[PDB]
DNA sequence: TTTTTTTTTTT
C-alpha cells in the first residue's frame, strides 16, 4: 500500500489520502478519533497498491577471504524492478543501505538495501540457406559423419549410426491413438578401453538435450523423506531428458532395480511406479546410447 | 409467539392415545409423567412421529428451531409434574427431555450436513471413535457467604464460566461493605458428560477422498451407550461453538441407536413367539437351521452343521481354579473354488460381534493389540486389534496359509487362554479376548495331491493344528452327474437371484440371529453314566492315529473336543443335560471331517 | 495457444442508480429475443441462487456499462445483485423471499483480464479477472454468519443483527460479540434456528506446469469460494475461476505493515477438460438404435473386428477384450451376498506379439483405466498402505492402485516379474471385490470392484512348444483360477504369416468407426440381460462336459483347472455377449458364442 | 525445524 485511507469504527469519521513511506516500514494508526481507544480500520476499497519483490544477493565467489561461507544481503525491489532478474544472475545494485522499522542483543536492528538501480552482466532467414544447400548437396551424408568424431578414428560405421540418433524418426499417431516411437537406441559392446568415453562426451556435448550418466538414479525411486517420514517420488534422469539423449557406460554396474526399470522404460517409454503412497506416471522421451563391456 | 405453544404441547402431552400397548387406549405420556413425578425415571424421549399424527405443523416448526422448543417442552413438563404428584427453577429439575427423530426425515451422512442446517434437528450415521470417559459437568454452581449465612446460585451455559466474588445480596453488602463467598461442590448440581467423535463409513466416500469427522457431546442419560469402533446413528441438534466470524461446530446428541446388524438394535423386541416355539420344539430343529445357513451354496450338508455349533458354542468350566474354554475353532482346508470365502462372508453377517480379516493383509500386531505413540503428546497408548474388537463374537481369517509365519504364532495365546498379555515399553497388561476363530486355507500348493500324505500337504505345526477342534477337509473330484446338479443350481440362482425352493424355506437372517441368542443361555451339564462311553471313544482314537500312516497329531486336547462339541448339540435341543444321542453326533462329526480322503 | 474465452472459440459448432436501472433494462431481455427471461424462470424451476451472465451480450447492449463493470467490479456487482432480486420479485415474490440474497456469476470474453497467476499483478486490484490453472489444495468447509436473531425472554421482543466482514463486497468489519444484554435490564438468548449462516472454503490455484518458464517455483493465488460454489473443485484439476481481485489489510497492535494479502473472491468456476462422453446427439442415439437392429447375427463379430485395427491376427483375443470392455451383471442376492460381474484376462506369449500394444489400447479406450507394471508395484502399493499426515501426524489409509480404479480397468504388464509375496496380495481384491486391512492402528474395508487385464512373459524366455502348458507358466493353480481366460499368444515361424504382418505394419507406417465404439459401449454397458431356460440348460451341460476329462481329448493338456468358478464365467461371457446386441434376453446363440471361446482358451496341444 | 529411545510399516 502506498496511498492509504482509514476510517473510524463507531462515529464513522474518515481521514483519507494518508501516504505510506517507502521501504520496509509500516504505519502507526491513531487512537484519538475526535469512540473507543483504537477505532480506526483500513478501507480495502480505497488503497493504491504497487508490486514489490524481495531478492537475496550473495557476494561474488572471488572475494571471499577463503575460510568460510560467503555472506549475503537482502534487497527490496519495487514497481518496475520486479521480475527483472532470475536466481543465477550477476548484477550491480545501487541501493540505499537502510534499516527495518517494524517497531542476541539489546539494540540490534535488521538491515537491507533498498534497490533503486539494477544492471545485468552478459534462427535467421539467411542462416536457413546454409542448411538448405548443405541438405541439398550431393554428398550430404558423409560430410556430417566425418565431423562428429575428430579425436577418435576408425570404423566410421560406429560414427555413421550416431548421425541418425541426433535426428531420429517421426512420431506417428494412428487413428487408434496408438502412437509410435520417435527415437533410437544404440549399444557399443566391447572392452572398456576408454576409447568410448570420448564418444559419449562428444555426443552429450553436441546434443540439443543430453545427459551422460555413470545420485538419485536413472528411473524414478520411492524414498522415505526425513521430514514427511513418508515415501516421495524421485524422477531420475530419463524423465528430465525431454526428447534429448542419455548416455550410459558399464551397463552391468547399474542397480538391479534401476536396470529393471530402465528395461521397462525403453520398452514402454514411460515410468509408472505403484508403491507405498505413490501412483504416478512420467513420460520418458529420450534416446539411449549405451556402452557395454 | 411461544406462549400459545406451551399450551398446544400440554394438550398433546395430556391427550395422546396409543393402541399397541397390547391393552386398550392408554396414555403413552400419561404414565410417563407419573413415573417422572415419583423420581423413578430420568429421561422422557418425546417421539416426533406422534406429534406428526395430529399436528403435522408443530413438527415443521420444531425441526426448524428445535432449540427453543426443547425448552418449551421442559417448561411444560416442569409445570405438569406438580399437578400430577430452591430459588432457581433449574436446580430442582432432576429430569431431562430428548427428541426422538421424526420418521419423515432421512438419515443424512456426515458429509451432507452443511451450514444450511445449523440449529436444526438432523440425523447422522457413522462409526464411533475415541469415546471419552464419563466426567461430571456442572449445571448450577452453588456458592455460600460464610459471613452472612446465605446461599446463592448461578446457572452455566458455555463450556467455560467465570465465578462470583460478590455476595450480591444488598443486605450483606449494606451492613458491612465486606465479605467473600466460597464455591461449594455439595449444593451444586452436576450431570454426566462425555464427548466422542464420529467418522464416515469409508465405504460411502468418493473413490479416494479423506473421511470427515464430527463431534458429539453425549450427556445426561445417553452416556455409556456406544463403544469405540462401532456403527451408530445419532439424532441431535447441530450447533456452533461459543467463543472472527468463522465457527467450529459440534453435534449435540439427543438420541443414539446402535445399527450394528445393518438395521437396528432390537434386543428389547428380541423375544420369541409361541408360533416360533412351534418350530424350535419340532423334532429336527437342529437340522432346519443347518440347511438355512447360506442357502445360495449347494451341497456341504455337514460343514453347515458345524458352522452352527461354532455360532452356539459349548459351555466353559472352572474347577479348582482351572479354566477351560467354551468356544470352538474351525478350519476349512480345501481345494480352490469350493465357496469357502462365501461361507465365511456369511458367518460374518450372522454374528452380533464379528470381524473379518485376511491373512495377507494384516500383521500380527494388528490382530492382537498394538502400542502406538501420539506425536501430539509423545505418550504411548494401547489400541485393540481384531481379536479384541471381536471379544464375545466370531473372528474370520481367510487366506490363512499365506499369513507370515511370525505373524501367525500371535494366535496361540488367544486360542487357549483367551487373553492377550502385552509387555511392551509403555504398557503391561492382559486384555480379555474371548473370541472363537474360523479360518480357511489351501492345502499344499493350491491343490491336494494323493502322493504326499497329510501333514505335508497341510503344513501346519502340530502345536497349531491341535488348537483347532475341527480341521475340516473339503475336496472336489469331478463327477459326471453331480456337476450337473451344481450347475442347475447356480444358473437358477443367476436367473432369479434366489435359491431354488426346496421342500421348506430358509429362515430369515433376522430371525436366526435371535433363535441363536436365545439358545446360548442354557448351560447344560454332563451325566456321570456317560463318562464310560466317552472314554472308550477317545481311547479308540488314540489307537487309530497311533496305528496308521496318514493320521494327524491327536492329543489329550481331543477329548475336550468330544466334550465341548456335544454340549453344543445338547444346547440346541434345549435340554438341560447331555444325552447319549449327542455324543454320537459329535463322534460322527469328528469322523466325517477326514473321510473326504477315502 | 491462448484461451481468450471459457467457451473454446475454435469449434463451438460441432450515482449508483444508473447502474441499477441499466442492469434491470438489460435483464428485461424480452423485446429482442428473450434470452434471459428464459433463464430466470429456468433457475426458479431448479431453485438456484445465482445465474451466469455473458458479458459478450452486455457489450452489444451497452458498451459503457460493460467497461465500467470490468474495472469497478465491487460497486457494480452490488448493483447487479440488487437489480436481480428486483427482477425476480417481478416474477414470483413468494420465491423472491425464500432466499436471503441472490448472486450473479460471469462468463464470456474479457479483453486483457484473461491472466495466469503469474501475470496477476497489482494493476488488477478491484477488477474482474479470469484466472486459469491447477488446484493444489482445499480447506475445510466451515459456516460463517451473515445474520443473527436474538430473543428477550423477559420483554418478549425479538431483536436482530446483521454481520459483515472484510470478505464481502461492502467490507465493514463487524464484531461478533453476540449481544446478551442490549439494555442492562433484560437478558437475551440467541436463536440458532432463525439465524443465517453460509459456507466458506479457501483453495489455492497454481500455474500450469507446461506454462511455467521452468526456471522458478510457479506462482500461486488464493481463492475464496462460497455459497454453494464450495465443493466444486478437488486437488489436481484444471479450473478457470472468474472472480474479483481484492486486497485485504490487517493490523496487529495498532501498527500496520504496508504489506497486504491479495485474494480472489470467486464468482464462477469452470472445469476446462471435458471428462465424459454422455452428450450423445439424438442423431447419435438414432444411429445407435439403427445399428443395434440392423443385424443381430453379426454385430458382435463386426464390433470386435473394428477393435484394434493396428494389430494383425489375434481375433480371439480381441473378442475377449471386447467382452472385458462390456462386463457382466453383478448380482447381489437378498440376504446380502454378492457375486462379481467382471472378467479378468491373462495373456502369455513370446516377446513382440503386441501384448503391450493391446494393453496400451485398452487403457485409452475404457474410461478410468490405470496402468501398472510387475516391478514398479509392490504387494501393498497395489491395494492400500498405511501412513500418516504432516500437519496432524495421525495415521490414515492411502489408496493403492486397485482401489482408485473402481468400476474400471487395471492393466498389469510383466505380471511375472512380480515376487511370490506380491501376487498373494491380490487374491482378495480379484474375486471378493473389496480389500480388508487390519494393520497397527487401522481397520478398514475398501471397495475395489474392478477388472484385471494382465500380460506375462513365459518361463524359459520363450514358450517351449514341447514341455506342457503347466510348466511354461509359473503361476500356482490357486491364482490360475482367478483369471478366467488364459490366452497363450504363441508365435509361429511359418513363412506365410510374416508376409502379411509385414504388409500390415508397413502400411501402418505410410500414413465400425473409431470414435463410435466409445459411445456404443458407453451406452450398451447399462443394459442388464436376464438368462432364459433355453440356454441355462445348455450351459449347465457344457460345463458338466468340460468338467469330465474323458470327453476332452487325448494328446491335449489343460492350461487351467476347471472348477465351479468357470461355470459363472460362462454366464458372464454370455450376458456380456448379449450386451452388444442390446438384446436384454440371452438366447441359445449366446451360450454358444461363449463356449467356443472357452474350448479354445482352456485346452492346449503338446508336440514332440 | 535439532537429541535420544521404542514400536511398527515399508522400501
Ligand atoms: N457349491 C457351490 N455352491 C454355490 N456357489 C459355489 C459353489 N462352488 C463354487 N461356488 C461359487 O464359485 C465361486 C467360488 O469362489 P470362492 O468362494 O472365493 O472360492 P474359495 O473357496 O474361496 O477358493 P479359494 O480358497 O479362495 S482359491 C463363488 O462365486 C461361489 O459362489
Ligand atoms: N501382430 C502384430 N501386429 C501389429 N504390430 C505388431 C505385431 N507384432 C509386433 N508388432 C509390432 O512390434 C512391436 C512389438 O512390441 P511388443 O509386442 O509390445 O513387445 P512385447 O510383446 O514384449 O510387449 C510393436 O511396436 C508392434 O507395433
Ligand atoms: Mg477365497
Ligand atoms: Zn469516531
Ligand atoms: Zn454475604
Amino acid at each position: 500500500a502506498t496511498r492509504i485511507s482509514i476510517q473510524c469504527r463507531s462515529c464513522r469519521n474518515t481521514l483519507t489520502n494518508i501516504a505510506m513511506r517507502p521501504g520496509l516500514e509500516g504505519y502507526a494508526l491513531p487512537r484519538k478519533c475526535n469512540c473507543p481507544l483504537d477505532p480506526y480500520f483500513i478501507m480495502p476499497d480505497k488503497c493504491k497498491c504497487v508490486d514489490f519483490q524481495t531478492l537475496k544477493l550473495q557476494e561474488l565467489p572471488d572475494a571471499v577471504p577463503h575460510g568460510e561461507m560467503p555472506r549475503h544481503m537482502q534487497l527490496y525491489c519495487d514497481r518496475y524492478l520486479c521480475d527483472k532478474v532470475v536466481p543465477g544472475n550477476r548484477v550491480t545494485i545501487m541501493g540505499i543501505y537502510s534499516i527495518k522499522k517494524f517497531g542476541v542483543g539489546v539494540g540490534i536492528r535488521s538491515s537491507y538495501i533498498r534497490v533503486l538501480g539494477i544492471q545485468v552482466d552478459t534462427v535467421s532467414p539467411q542462416e536457413e540457406e546454409e542448411f538448405r544447400r548443405l541438405a541439398a548437396l550431393p554428398n550430404v551424408y558423409e560430410v556430417i559423419s566425418k565431423s562428429i568424431a575428430p579425436s577418435i578414428f576408425g570404423g566410421t560405421d560406429m560414427k555413421k549410426a550416431i548421425a541418425c540418433l541426433l535426428f531420429g524418426g517421426s512420431r506417428k499417431r494412428l487413428p487408434d491413438g496408438l502412437t509410435r516411437r520417435g527415437d533410437i537406441n544404440l549399444l557399443m559392446l566391447g572392452d572398456p578401453g576408454t576409447a568410448k568415453s570420448q564418444l559419449l562426451k562428444f555426443v552429450e556435448k553436441c546434443s540439443p538435450i543430453g545427459v551422460y550418466t555413470s545420485a538419485a538414479g536413472l528411473t524414478a525411486s520411492v524414498m522415505r523423506d526425513p521430514s514427511s517420514r513418508n515415501f516421495i517420488m524421485e524422477g531420475g534422469a530419463m524423465v528430465l531428458a525431454d526428447g534429448g539423449v542419455v548416455c550410459i557406460d558399464e551397463f552391468d554396474k547399474m542397480r538391479e532395480d534401476d536396470r529393471v526399470a530402465i528395461h521397462e522404460a525403453m520398452e514402454q517409454q514411460t515410468i509408472s511406479i505403484a508403491k507405498a503412497g505413490i501412483t504416478t506416471t512420467l513420460n520418458s522421451r529420450c534416446s539411449v546410447l549405451a556402452a557395454a563391456n | 409467539d411461544y406462549a400459545l405453544e406451551k399450551e398446544k404441547v400440554k394438550k398433546f402431552l395430556q391427550e395422546f392415545y396409543q393402541d399397541d400397548e397390547l391393552g386398550k387406549k392408554q396414555f403413552k405420556y400419561g404414565n410417563q409423567l407419573v413415573r417422572l413425578a415419583h423420581r423413578e425415571q430420568v429421561a422422557l424421549y418425546v417421539d416426533l412421529d406422534d406429534v406428526a399424527e395430529d399436528d403435522p405443523e408443530l413438527v415443521d416448526s420444531i425441526c426448524e428451531n428445535a432449540r427453543r422448543y426443547a425448552k418449551l417442552f421442559a417448561d411444560a413438563v416442569q409445570e405438569l409434574l406438580p399437578q400430577y404428584k430452591q430459588y432457581p427453577a433449574e436446580l430442582m429439575r432432576r429430569f431431562e427431555l430428548y427428541f426422538q427423530g421424526p420418521s419423515s426425515n432421512k438419515p443424512r451422512v456426515i458429509r451432507e450436513v452443511r451450514a444450511d442446517s445449523v440449529g436444526k434437528l438432523v440425523t447422522v450415521r457413522g462409526i464411533v471413535t475415541r469415546v471419552s470417559e464419563v466426567k461430571p459437568k456442572m449445571v448450577v454452581a452453588t456458592y455460600t457467604c460464610d459471613q452472612c449465612g446465605a446461599e446463592t446460585y448461578q446457572p452455566i451455559q458455555s463450556p467455560t464460566f467465570m465465578p462470583l466474588i460478590m455476595c450480591p445480596s444488598q443486605e450483606c453488602q449494606t451492613n458491612r461493605s465486606g465479605g467473600r463467598l466460597y464455591l461449594q461442590t455439595r449444593g451444586s448440581r452436576f450431570i454426566k458428560f462425555q464427548e466422542m467423535k464420529m467418522q464416515e463409513h469409508s465405504d460411502q466416500v468418493p473413490v479416494g477422498n479423506i473421511p470427515r469427522s464430527i463431534t458429539v457431546l453425549v450427556e445426561g442419560e445417553n452416556t455409556r451407550i456406544a463403544q469405540p469402533g462401532d456403527h451408530v446413528s445419532v439424532t441431535g441438534i447441530f450447533l456452533p461453538i461459543l467463543r472472527g466470524l468463522l465457527s467450529e461446530t459440534y453435534l449435540e446428541a439427543h438420541r443414539i441407536v446402535k445399527m450394528n446388524k445393518s438395521e437396528d438394535d432390537e434386543s428389547g423386541a428380541g423375544e420369541l413367539t409361541r408360533e416360533e416355539l412351534r418350530q424350535i420344539a419340532e423334532e429336527d430343529f437342529y437340522e432346519k437351521l443347518a440347511a438355512s445357513i447360506a442357502p445360495e451354496i449347494y451341497g456341504h450338508e455337514d460343514v453347515k452343521k458345524a458352522l452352527l455349533l461354532l455360532l452356539v458354542g459349548g459351555v466353559d468350566q472352572s474347577p479348582r481354579g482351572m479354566k477351560i474354554r467354551g468356544n470352538i475353532n474351525i478350519c476349512l482346508m480345501g481345494d480352490p473354488g469350493v465357496a469357502k470365502s462365501q461361507l465365511l462372508s456369511y458367518i460374518d453377517r450372522l454374528a452380533p460381534r464379528s470381524q473379518y480379516t485376511t491373512g495377507r493383509g494384516s500383521s500380527g500386531v494388528g490382530l492382537t493389540a498394538a502400542v502406538l505413540r501420539d506425536s501430539v503428546s509423545g505418550e504411548l497408548t494401547l489400541e485393540g486389534g481384531a481379536l479384541v474388537l471381536a471379544d464375545q463374537g466370531v473372528c474370520c481369517i481367510d487366506e490363512f496359509d499365506k499369513m507370515a509365519e511370525a505373524d501367525r504364532t500371535a494366535i496361540h495365546e488367544v486360542m487357549e487362554q483367551q487373553t492377550i498379555s502385552i509387555a511392551k515399553a509403555g504398557i503391561l497388561t492382559t486384555l480379555n479376548a474371548r473370541c472363537s476363530i474360523l479360518a480357511a486355507a489351501n492345502p499344499a500348493y493350491g491343490r491336494y495331491n494323493p502322493r504326499r500324505s497329510l501333514e505335508q500337504n497341510i503344513q501346519l505345526p502340530a502345536a497349531l493344528l491341535s488348537r483347532f477342534d475341527l480341521l475340516w477337509l473339503i475336496q472336489d473330484r469331478p463327477d459326471r452327474d453331480n456337476d450337473l446338479r451344481l450347475a442347475q443350481h447356480i444358473t437358477y440362482v443367476h436367473q432369479h437371484s434366489r435359491q431354488p425352493p426346496s421342500q421348506f424355506e430358509p429362515l430369515d437372517m433376522k430371525l436366526m440371529r435371535r433363535y441363536i441368542a436365545m439358545c446360548r443361555e442354557k448351560q447344560p451339564m454332563v451325566p456321570e453314566s456317560l463318562a464310560d462311553y466317552i472314554t472308550a471313544a477317545y481311547v479308540e482314537m488314540r489307537r487309530e492315529a497311533w496305528a496308521s500312516k496318514d493320521a494327524t497329531y491327536t492329543s489329550a486336547r481331543t477329548l475336550l473336543a468330544i466334550l465341548r462339541l456335544s454340549t453344543a448339540l445338547a444346547r440346541l435341543r434345549m435340554v438341560d443335560v447331555v444325552e447319549k444321542e449327542d455324543v454320537n453326533e459329535a463322534i460322527r462329526l469328528m469322523e466325517m471331517s477326514k473321510d473326504s480322503l477315502l | 495457444m491462448l484461451p481468450r474465452s471459457p467457451p473454446l472459440p475454435r469449434g463451438n459448432l460441432w450515482e449508483l442508480r444508473e447502474a441499477q436501472r441499466d442492469y434491470l433494462d438489460f435483464l428485461d431481455d424480452e423485446e429482442d429475443q428473450g434470452i434471459y427471461q428464459s433463464k430466470v424462470r429456468e433457475l426458479i424451476s431448479d431453485n438456484q441462487y445465482r445465474l451466469i451472465v455473458n458479458v459478450n451480450d452486455l457489450r452489444r447492449k451497452n458498451e459503457k456499462r460493460a467497461n465500467r463493470l470490468l474495472n469497478n467490479a465491487f460497486e457494480e456487482l452490488v448493483a447487479f445483485q440488487r437489480a436481480l432480486k428486483d427482477f425476480v420479485a417481478s416474477i414470483d415474490a413468494t420465491y423472491a423471499k425464500q432466499y436471503e440474497e441472490f448472486y450473479v456469476g460471469l462468463e464470456g470474453s474479457f479483453g486483457s483480464k484473461h491472466v495466469s497467476p503469474r501475470t496477476l499483478t497489482s494493476c488488477f486490484l478491484s477488477c474482474v479477472v479470469c484466472v486459469e490453472g491447477i488446484v493444489t489444495k482445499c480447506s475445510l468447509v466451515r459456516p460463517k454468519v451473515v445474520r443473527s436473531v436474538h430473543y428477550c425472554p423477559a420483554t418478549k421482543k425479538t431483536i436482530e443483527r446483521r454481520y459483515s466482514d472484510l470478505t464481502t463486497l461492502v467490507a465493514f468489519p463487524s464484531s461478533s460479540v453476540y449481544p446478551t444484554k442490549d439494555e442492562e435490564n433484560n437478558p437475551l438468548e440467541t436463536e440458532y434456528g432463525l439465524s443465517v449462516y453460509k459456507d466458506h472454503q479457501t483453495i489455492t490455484i497454481q500455474e500450469m506446469p507446461e506454462k511455467a518458464p521452468a526456471g522458478q517455483l510457479p506462482r500461486s493465488v488464493d481463492v475464496i469460494l462460497d455459497d454453494d460454489l464450495v465443493d466444486k473443485a478437488k486437488p489436481g484439476d484444471r479450473v478457470q475461476v472468474v472472480g474479483t481481485y481484492r486486497c485485504l489489510p490487517g493490523k496487529k497492535g495498532g501498527y500496520t505493515s504496508g504489506t497486504f494479502r491479495t485474494v480472489l473472491i470467486a464468482c464462477n468456476v469452470k472445469q476446462m477438460s471435458k471428462d465424459a462422453q454422455p452428450s450423445f446427439s439424438a442423431e447419435d442415439i438414432a444411429k445407435i438404435k439403427k445399428f443395434s437392429k440392423t443385424r443381430s447375427k453379426d454385430i458382435f463379430d463386426q464390433l470386435a473386428k473394428s477393435l484394434a485395427p493396428s494389430i494383425h491376427g489375434h481375433d480371439y483375443v480381441k473378442k475377449a477384450i471386447l467382452c472385458l470392455l462390456l462386463g457382466g451383471v453383478e448380482r447381489d442376492l437378498e440376504n446380502g451376498s454378492h457375486i462379481r460381474g467382471d472378467i479378468n484376462i491373462l495373456l502369455i506369449g513370446d516377446p513382440s506379439v503386441a501384448k503391450s500394444q493391446l494393453l496400451r489400447y485398452v487403457l485409452c479406450t475404457a474410461p478410468r483405466a490405470i496402468p501398472t507394471t510387475g516391478r514398479g508395484s509392490s504387494g501393498v502399493g497395489l491395494t492400500a498402505a498405511v501412513t500418516t499426515d504432516q500437519e496432524t501426524g495421525e495415521r490414515r489409509l492411502e489408496a493403492g492402485a486397485m482401489v482408485l480404479a473402481d468400476r474400471g480397468v487395471v492393466c498389469i504388464d510383466e505380471f511375472d516379474k512380480m515376487s511370490d509375496m506380491d501376487r498373494t496380495a491380490i487374491h482378495e481384491v480379484m474375486e471378493q471385490g473389496r480389500v480388508t486391512i487390519a494393520k497397527a492402528g487401522i481397520h478398514a474395508r475398501l471397495n475395489a470392484r474392478c477388472s484385471v487385464l494382465a500380460a506375462a512373459n513365459p518361463v524359459y524366455g520363450r514358450y517351449d512348444q514341447y514341455k506342457t502348458p503347466m510348466e511354461n507358466i509359473g503361476l500356482q493353480d490357486s491364482l490360475l483360477s482367478r483369471f478366467d481366460l488364459l490366452f497363450i499368444m504363441l508365435d509361429q515361424m511359418d513363412p506365410e504369416q510374416d508376409r502379411e504382418i509385414s504388409d500390415h505394419v508397413l502400411r501402418m507406417h505410410r500414413y465400425v468407426s473409431a470414435a463410435f465404439m466409445k459411445k456404443y459401449i458407453h451406452v450398451a454397458k447399462i443394459i442388464k440381460p436376464v438368462l432364459t431356460q433355453e440356454s441355462a440348460t445348455y450351459i449347465a451341460e457344457e460345463y458338466s462336459r468340460l468338467r469330465s476329462q474323458d470327453s476332452m481329448s487325448s494328446d491335449t493338456a489343460r492350461t487351467s483347472p476347471v472348477t465351479a468358478r468357470t461355470l459363472e464365467t460362462l454366464i458372464r461371457l454370455a450376458t456380456a455377449h448379449a450386451k452388444a446386441r442390446m438384446s436384454k434376453t440371452v438366447d441359445l446363440q449366446d451360450a454358444e458364442e461363449a463356449v467356443e471361446l472357452v474350448q479354445y482358451a482352456y485346452f492346449k496341444k503338446v508336440l514332440e
